[PDB]
């Protein structure tokens, strides 16, 4: 039994660090993107009305 | 039982996070779609 | 004991085999060895008397490219005329390394087509990857080991069934799954939107 907590915690545990690796991994890229399309979509505008 | 106190608590705890992080990730999809 | 049964509950709260798992339970709604299996109006006879020629001109169908190679995993024969050949590429990098082709990508090429007539010139009457209505295909029949009742609620409870179809998705390394893709989803989005930048850059000047 105490060996066994010593596995249990230690596979529960394996598994918090994948979920702060997610964490560590999160999103400003993806905010750029859509101020990037929003800008192009204005210049083909531009070139449009030209 | 002081620890398998700490299991549950854990548990729910990072539960409701994951809940929000995956979440997270849909808006992004969201986004991206 | 009743406590035994909690460590239990527990443990199968953080794991992929899915007993109520972990309450890790999330959909994400996805739009919707690199063996590709070919079957040609030909004779086996034929079709392996032949077999280096026809392993060519699949070559030149990808380009002829030296770094593609084709290779043919076997050759079977399903009726006297007809015969199927199972074949995947390897391709090879810059650095030296090589590694097949993943199927889905090799079979997207086939179905192009022009890839597709030129194949069809060979023989080539049908393709398949081992990896309208066919959305209607997969969906239902259940996923990965994903429960029938839940699966079907996401399939209502889809917000754009279009674009979108019901994706299994498996705890945090899963979502570590979306993320790669999304970066890898991500970088190709703003190539293409330099892309469209580059030719409004040559229409202005």
């Amino acid at each position: 039994i105490c060996q066994d907590v010593e596995n249990l915690q230690k596979f529960v545990k394996e598994q918090k660090q994948v979920q702060e690796e997610i964490s560590r991994m999160s999103s400003k890229a993806m905010l750029k993107v859509q101020e990037d399309i929003k800008a192009l979509k204005q210049l083909l505008s531009l070139a449009a009305n030209g | 039982e002081s620890l398998i106190n700490k299991w549950s608590l854990e548990l729910e705890d990072q539960e409701r996070h994951f809940l929000q992080q995956a979440t997270q990730v849909n808006a992004w999809d969201r986004t991206l779609i | 004991t009743l406590l035994g049964d909690e460590r239990d509950a527990i443990l199968a709260k953080w794991n992929q085999l899915q007993a109520f798992w972990g309450t890790g339970k999330g959909y994400f709604n996805n739009n919707i060895d690199g063996l590709v299996v070919l079957v040609f109006n030909k004779k086996e006879t034929e079709i392996r008397s032949q077999q280096q020629q026809l392993v060519e001109s699949l070559h030149k169908v990808l380009g002829g490219n030296q770094t593609l190679t084709v290779n043919v995993e076997g050759t079977k024969t399903l009726p006297d005329d007809q015969t199927e050949v199972v074949i995947y590429v390897v391709e090879r990098s810059p650095n030296g390394t090589s590694r097949r082709v993943p199927a889905t990508t090799l079979y997207a090429h086939f179905e192009q087509a022009n890839i597709k007539t030129q194949l069809q010139q060979l023989g080539v009457t049908l393709s398949m990857t081992r990896t309208p209505a066919q959305i209607k295909q997969l969906l239902q029949n259940p996923p990965a080991g994903v429960d029938p009742i839940i699966w079907e609620q996401a399939k209502v409870d889809n917000p754009d069934s279009e674009k979108l179809i019901p994706v299994p998705m498996v705890g945090f390394k899963e979502l570590l799954r979306r993320l790669k893709v999304q970066d890898q989803m991500t970088k190709q989005h703003q190539t293409r939107l330099d892309i469209i930048s580059e030719d409004i850059s040559e229409l202005q000047k």
